[PDB]
C-alpha cells in the first residue's frame, strides 16, 4: 500500500506522526530509489540493493511534513528539536529515509495553520517515540498552576508554510521505512 | 493571573463610531496573536477579526469595510475600532488569545475576556429606579425598575450575603426599558435582628443605588 | 459558511453526536476545531486538529473529520454536558468561521412543580405614583409554564411581561410583573399571579388590605 502514504493528499503533522504497517506488500523499493523527484533518499544498516533481501518481523512506513533545513535531522544520532521533540530516529536505525519538496501542495497564501510542531519537551525522545500531549510546558522556574503565564507556554507551533518562502522554509514530505525483527535492527538474510 | 479585561460598550447612535479596548496583563501579550469575536444576544458566535502578533490583519466579511483592529504591544492592548455602526452591529464582542506562541493565531485558545455589549440605536441610556420588596422562610428583595441598556448588577450587602440570593432574568417592557428583581430567601426569624441592603450598579448610567429592606 | 443540527438531546449515559457541513474552502482543506459554550459565557477549546484534546478536556470528547463533514461525540453524557456546541475552521480566504452551533439538552431529570412569590407594590413606588406586582417562579421542570393575572377574578392582559429560563438549581425560573396604577392597585380588591405548570395550578394572591 505505498499510494495510502506517499500520495496521501495530507501528511501529518510531525509531532503526531502517522505509522502504516507495510510488513506484507510487494515493495520495488529500486524504483523509488531511481525516482529523482525524491530529493533525500538514504539507507541506515543496509544498501539501497539488497533492501528487498533483509528479514524482518515487521516493516513501518512513518510519515510526516517538516521544514526544508530539518531533513537532516531525520537520521540517527541528530540534535534539534525535530530529532529531540518531534521524530527520534534510534542509534541501530536500518531503513531509509526519503524526502522530496511540497511547496506546491502544502502552503498556502496567508499561511497555512494545519501543520504544527512541539516546540519544547521536558526531556528528549525516545526512539520511535510519539508525544501528542498538549500539557503546559514551564520554561522558567515558577510552576504554571494550570494557566500560560509568564513563563509557561502551549508546547505546539505552527510552521505557516507561504508559497514564497525560501526553500529551506519550505515543507518537505518524509517517509522513514523502519526494518524490525522482534524490536531488532533487521538485516539481510 | 492571566487577564483580559476589556471596555468600551455602552450605547452608540447609528451610523457614528465606538472604540473598544482590551488590556491583558498575566503573560506576554506582545507574542500572541489576538482575536475579537461578537455574539448578538440569543445567537451564533460571529469571528470579526484577528491581529497577528505584529502587522497582519483578517477581517470578517461583515464588518470588512468599518472595522479594524489595532494592537499597542507597549500598554499591553488591543484595541478594535468600529465606524457605520448598525442595528445587525448590537452583540456582546469578546476578545481572545490565539491558541500558542508566534504563528499559532487559529484556532482560539480559550482563554477570552469577559465580554462587553455594544447597543446601537438611538434610545438614550437610563438608570434604574430601585424599589425594596417587603417580606419556615421568607422571601425578600429588590424590584430594579426601568433601566437601559443590560446589565445591571445586584449585591447584598455588599456582597457579604451569598445564600438564598436569586437574582432574575430582566423583562423587557414595552417602553423598550428593562426590569429586573433580585430575591433572597432568609429564615423568618432572622428579621427581628439582622439587615438586608441590595446595592445596585448600572455601569452603562454610572449610578450606583443601594436600599434598606424592611419588614412592614 | 458552516451548518451545524440546531438542537441535540440525551439521557445520561448516551452518546451524543453533532454533525458539521462545510465546503472546499474551509473543512475540506483546514483542521476543524470544537467548542463547548455555557449560558452567556466565553467558549472553551475542546478540540483542536480535528481531535486533539487541550489539556483537562475528557477523553469521552472525541472529534473527527471526514472530506467536508466533521462530527462531535460526547460519550458518557454529563448533565454538566448541557450546551452550546460550535464547530470552527479557518477558511482559506482567511477568514475563521464558527458554525451555527447547536444547544444540546441534557433530558434525564425529575419533574418539579414551581414555587412562586408574589410582591405587592411596595409604598415606596405608590408614593413614586407607579405600581408593579411582580410574581417569582422557581424551581421547576420542564421549563414549559403558563402565567396568568387575575384582578377580582377577571382575566387581565392588560401590562404584563414575562420570561424563561434555567438558573443554578438545572432548574428553571420564570418572572412577571404586572403593571397598574396606583388608583387600579386601590380600586380592586385583590390581585393574582396564576401559575399553570403540567396542568397542575398553583396560584398566589395580595390585596391592598394587607
Amino acid at each position: 500500500p505505498f499510494g495510502e502514504v506517499f500520495n496521501a493528499t495530507r501528511f501529518a503533522s510531525v509531532y503526531a506522526w502517522n505509522r502504516k504497517r507495510i510488513s506484507n506488500c510487494v515493495a520495488d523499493y529500486s524504483v523509488l530509489y531511481n525516482s529523482a523527484s525524491f530529493s533525500t533518499f538514504k539507507c541506515y544498516g543496509v544498501s539501497p540493493t539488497k533492501l528487498n533481501d533483509l528479514c524482518f518481523t515487521n516493516v513501518y512506513a512513518d510519515s510526516f511534513v517538516i521544514r526544508g533545513d530539518e531533513v537532516r535531522q531525520i537520521a540517527p544520532g541528530q540534535t534539534g528539536k525535530i530529532a529531540d521533540y518531534n521524530y527520534k530516529l534510534p542509534d541501530d536505525f536500518t531503513g531509509c529515509v526519503i524526502a522530496w519538496n511540497s511547496n506546491n501542495l502544502d502552503s498556502k497564501v496567508g499561511g497555512n495553520y494545519n501543520y504544527l510542531y512541539r516546540l519544547f519537551r521536558k526531556s528528549n525522545l525516545k526512539p520511535f517515540e510519539r508525544d501528542i500531549s498538549t500539557e503546559i510546558y514551564q520554561a522558567g522556574s515558577t510552576p504554571c498552576n494550570g494557566v500560560e503565564g509568564f513563563n509557561c507556554y502551549f508546547p505546539l507551533q505552527s510552521y505557516g508554510f507561504q508559497p514564497t518562502n525560501g526553500v529551506g522554509y519550505q515543507p518537505y514530505r518524509v517517509v522513514v521505512l523502519s526494518f524490525e525483527l522482534l524490536h531488532a535492527p533487521a538485516t539481510v538474510c | 493571573q492571566v487577564q483580559l479585561v476589556e471596555s468600551g460598550g455602552g450605547v452608540v447612535q447609528p451610523g457614528r463610531s465606538l472604540r473598544l479596548s482590551c488590556a491583558a496583563s498575566g503573560f506576554t501579550f506582545s507574542s500572541y496573536a489576538m482575536h475579537w469575536v461578537r455574539q448578538a444576544p440569543g445567537k451564533g458566535l460571529e469571528w470579526v477579526a484577528l491581529i497577528s502578533y505584529d502587522g497582519s490583519n483578517k477581517y470578517a466579511d461583515s464588518v470588512k469595510g468599518r472595522f479594524t483592529i489595532s494592537r499597542d504591544n507597549s500598554k499591553n492592548t488591543l484595541y478594535l475600532q468600529m465606524n457605520s455602526l448598525r442595528a445587525e452591529d448590537t452583540a456582546v464582542y469578546y476578545c481572545a488569545r490565539g491558541l500558542g506562541l508566534r504563528f499559532l493565531e487559529w484556532p482560539i485558545s480559550s482563554y477570552w475576556g469577559q465580554g462587553t455589549l455594544v447597543t446601537v440605536s438611538s434610545a438614550s441610556t437610563k438608570g434604574p429606579s430601585v424599589f425594596p420588596l417587603a417580606p419556615g422562610t421568607a422571601a425578600l428583595g429588590c424590584l430594579v425598575k426601568d433601566y437601559f441598556p443590560e446589565p445591571v448588577t445586584v449585591s447584598w450587602n455588599s456582597g457579604a450575603l451569598t445564600s438564598g440570593v436569586h437574582t432574575f432574568p430582566a423583562v423587557l417592557q414595552s417602553s423598550g426599558l428593562y426590569s429586573l428583581s433580585s430575591v433572597v430567601t432568609v429564615p423568618s426569624s432572622s428579621l427581628g435582628t439582622q439587615t438586608y441592603i441590595c446595592n445596585v450598579n448600572h455601569k452603562p448610567s454610572n449610578t450606583k443605588v443601594d436600599k434598606r429592606v424592611e419588614p412592614k | 459558511v458552516l451548518t451545524q443540527p440546531p438542537s441535540a438531546s440525551g439521557t445520561p449515559g448516551q452518546r451524543v453526536t453533532i454533525s458539521c457541513s462545510g465546503s472546499s474552502s474551509n473543512i475540506g482543506s483546514n483542521t476543524v476545531n470544537w467548542y463547548q459554550q455555557l449560558p452567556g459565557t466565553a467558549p472553551k477549546l475542546l478540540i483542536f486538529s480535528n481531535n486533539q484534546r487541550p489539556s483537562g478536556v475528557p477523553d469521552r470528547f472525541s472529534g473527527s473529520k471526514s472530506g467536508t463533514s466533521a462530527s462531535l461525540a460526547i460519550s458518557g453524557l454529563q448533565s454538566e454536558d448541557e450546551a452550546d456546541y460550535y464547530c470552527a475552521a479557518w477558511d482559506d480566504s482567511l477568514k475563521g468561521v464558527f458554525g451555527g452551533g447547536t444547544k444540546l439538552t441534557v433530558l434525564g431529570q425529575p419533574k418539579a412543580a414551581p414555587s412562586v412569590t408574589l410582591f405587592p407594590p411596595s409604598s415606596e413606588e405608590l408614593q413614586a405614583n407607579k405600581a408593579t406586582l411582580v410574581c417569582l417562579i422557581s424551581d421547576f421542570y420542564p421549563g414549559a409554564v403558563t402565567v396568568a393575572w387575575k384582578a377580582d377574578s377577571s382575566p387581565v392582559k392588560a401590562g404584563v411581561e414575562t420570561t424563561t429560563p434555567s438558573k443554578q438549581s438545572n432548574k428553571y425560573a420564570a418572572s412577571s410583573y404586572l403593571s397598574l396604577t396606583p388608583e387600579q392597585w386601590k380600586s380592586h380588591r385583590s390581585y393574582s399571579c396564576q401559575v399553570t405548570h403540567e396542568g397542575s395550578t398553583v396560584e398566589k394572591t395580595v390585596a391592598p388590605t394587607e
